[PDB]
RNA sequence: AGCGAAUGAACUUUAAAUAUGUAAGAAGCCCUUGUUACUUAACUGAACGUGGGCAUUCGAAUGUAUCGACACUAGUGGGCCAUUUUUGGUAAGCAGAACUGGCGAUGCGGGAUGAACCGAA
């Protein structure tokens, strides 16, 4: 229980932390390049022929 | 807490005696002191934070 | 003997994981945003923007 | 080519010791969504110059609203197709209330009368007629023309294909 | 969380088990300090040292096909209104659409 | 050049010497020495057919076979694992031993000022 | 790409795509010390013996319904079509190699219909 409750903190902080950086830089004048992705769901969507 | 961010123990059995296993296990997993299949390397853990501890990373007093 | 998925037996969602009562009860889906006068786009911005 | 949507992207080459803070380039890509437009400015960009997407990150990806959507203006459009035969340029007018729009009637103009598709369609540049006068094309001066007044004649009513018999005849006087 | 908790099965013993349990979860990745489907969900998510052997347990996702269908010829890439490649932030919709 | 038998060994085949050429199918490979003769050296080297691997032996000689330069980097590594092992174990302190997959960049800033996007168009006009 | 770097595909700081060879520890490394029937001016190499370190990241990622050996036991050892690359030739046909895929031992939906098409077993 006191675990998970910290996991649900950690994800809100992360995403307004996202959203703050972003904002900081766009009143800085700058671009914030956002951080390259992590993780990738791949989805195999076509059978094993030719 | 603040300094190794270790999410919350389970306390386990009694107090003190186990949460020490389970603040290692933490420790190495946070650090990155992994063993050969992904087992935490508790005496890496505790090795670090006596370094640490020696250093000055942490703070206490009597 | 009978997989149940949690998102409509919410009972298995309460089994699984305890934070969902007090998730529910607290409303941290709906957390509104920190309050504070937003600050103006910049000029240059909007220039850059509308640049060609 | 669907609903578009005008993307600003800049990008830019990846920092090196020998060429530290690249040049930042930019451009304005109509494309469905954001990842068909950094694909289209990375395929200029190769086109173009040496810069690659191996090489280079989007530091930028941004929408362009239409400044006045309720209003109706006319724009020039300069394309360079490619054809069977090579490269033509054209220069087409449109009248619509925003930048997307008047390129999606150019997409399906493009299409419908020389069969030219997105792969060979090149959007040179798009310009709002600022002022009257500037208009050099029949089809869209005829509108302009002043105090525009015109019937419907002929306008076949809706009548629902579920309902295949009428009692009485239609009449096109409506 | 909707991928874990729907259509979650691990490989117990070389078994396709369904997570039912944060006991099961923890038999099976106890040693690497994952005791819940929450932690299991953190660690994939916000991949952490030990993502190799939450996937590795993780059973491969059946998925159905999706409600609503394809595209009109899917087998054309995602940039020339295909459905193979890399849509990116899309493929929520995807799975929303298979799951 | 010398050869001990057991080397690595890489085939190039020069056109300059045409005795006991090689096929184009063994040209720019690698093998290892397994006879050494007077101007030739036989070289056993993995061959592909459908399914399996078959190792041929051929006759490849000097002016065409040279040192392979691959093991080099693997004993490279053993010996800065093995001097780095014994820094972290001296002083005490983890050091990390194995290769990453170099994982893909994190997030930075740049600022617009002194660096004025220039704008650009489908095909350069000027 | 540059040649506001030198020189001039045969120019190059750099460097593609693209497939294609070899290696990624504990059965592994290094050197030390000796013998030898071999070798070299010579532990110079080769093998045989010593020594050390590092087993809870033993030295990339992913996969893990296991792998290695010996012994024994049947049936088989035809080709056709196509992609790409490649060589030669004609007026056009075409002919020859290599890879891969499909049919050969395969049912099912579609192309009105079908050995060589599309999807999918």
């Amino acid at each position: 229980f006191k675990r998970a409750e910290k996991y649900v903190k950690e994800y809100r902080e992360q995403e307004r932390e996202k959203i703050r950086l972003a904002r900081i830089a766009k009143q800085q004048g700058s671009f914030h390049i956002p951080a390259e992705a992590k993780l990738v769901f791949v989805i195999r969507i076509k059978g094993i022929n030719k | 807490m603040q300094v190794y961010d270790i999410p919350p123990l389970l306390k386990d059995p009694s107090q003190g005696g186990d949460a020490t296993m389970d603040f290692l296990v933490q420790v190495a997993r946070k650090r990155g002191r992994l063993g050969r299949g992904g087992v935490p390397n508790i005496q890496a853990a505790a090795m670090t934070v006596v370094t640490d501890w020696r250093d000055g990373r942490i703070q206490g007093w009597t | 003997v009978q997989k149940k998925n949690p998102l409509r037996n919410k009972q298995i969602m309460l089994r699984l994981n305890p934070y969902a009562s007090t998730f529910a009860k607290e409303k941290l889906g709906e957390v509104k945003a920190e309050e504070g006068k937003p600050p103006k786009v910049p000029a240059s911005f909007k220039e850059l923007l509308h640049e060609a | 080519m669907g609903r578009l949507q005008e993307y600003q992207v800049i990008g830019r080459h990846l920092p090196t010791e020998a060429n530290p803070n690249p040049a930042l380039y930019r451009m304005r890509i109509f494309a469905p969504n954001e990842v068909v437009a950094k694909s289209r400015f990375w395929y200029f960009l190769r086109g173009l110059k040496k810069v690659k997407k191996a090489t280079g990150e989007i530091v930028s990806v941004n929408v362009i609203s239409e400044k006045h959507p309720l209003k109706v203006k006319n724009f020039g459009i300069w394309l360079r197709y490619d054809s069977r035969s090579g490269t033509h340029n054209m220069y087409k007018e449109y009248r619509e209330t925003s930048r997307v729009a008047a390129v999606e009637a150019m997409y399906a103009d493009m299409a419908a009368r020389h069969r030219a598709r997105f792969r060979s369609i090149h959007i040179l540049k798009v310009v709002e007629l600022e002022k009257t006068e500037d208009v050099k094309r029949p089809y869209i001066k005829q509108l302009v023309a002043k105090n525009l007044s015109f019937p419907l004649p002929h306008r076949v009513p809706k009548i629902s294909t579920k309902k295949i018999f009428s009692a009485k005849r239609p009449s096109t006087f409506s | 969380r909707e991928l874990i908790y729907k259509r979650g099965y691990g490989k117990v013993n070389g078994q396709r088990i369904p997570l039912t349990d944060n006991a099961i979860i923890e038999e099976n990745l106890g040693k690497y300090g994952i005791i819940c489907i929450e932690d299991l969900i953190h660690e994939i998510f916000t991949v952490g040292p030990n993502f190799k052997q939450a996937a590795n347990f993780l059973w491969p996702f059946k998925l159905s096909n999706p409600n609503g269908g394809f595209r009109p010829r899917k087998f054309k890439h995602f940039i020339e209104g295909g459905d193979l490649g890399n849509r990116e932030e899309h493929i929520n919709a995807l799975i929303r659409a298979m799951n | 050049r010398t050869y001990r038998v057991g080397d690595i060994v890489d085939i190039k085949v020069n056109g300059a010497v045409q005795k006991g050429m090689p096929h184009k199918f063994y040209h720019g490979k690698t093998g290892v020495v397994y006879n050494v003769t007077k101007s030739a050296v036989g070289v056993i080297v993995y061959k592909r057919v459908k399914h399996r691997y078959i190792e041929k032996r051929i006759n490849v000689r000097i002016e065409h076979v040279k040192p392979s330069r691959s093991r080099e980097d693997f004993l490279r590594r053993v010996k800065e694992n093995a001097e780095l092992k014994k820094k972290a174990k001296a002083e005490g302190v983890p050091v990390q031993l194995k290769r990453q997959p170099a994982m893909p960049r994190e997030a930075h800033t740049v600022s617009i000022a002194d660096n004025k996007p220039v704008t650009l168009a489908p095909v350069a006009y000027e």
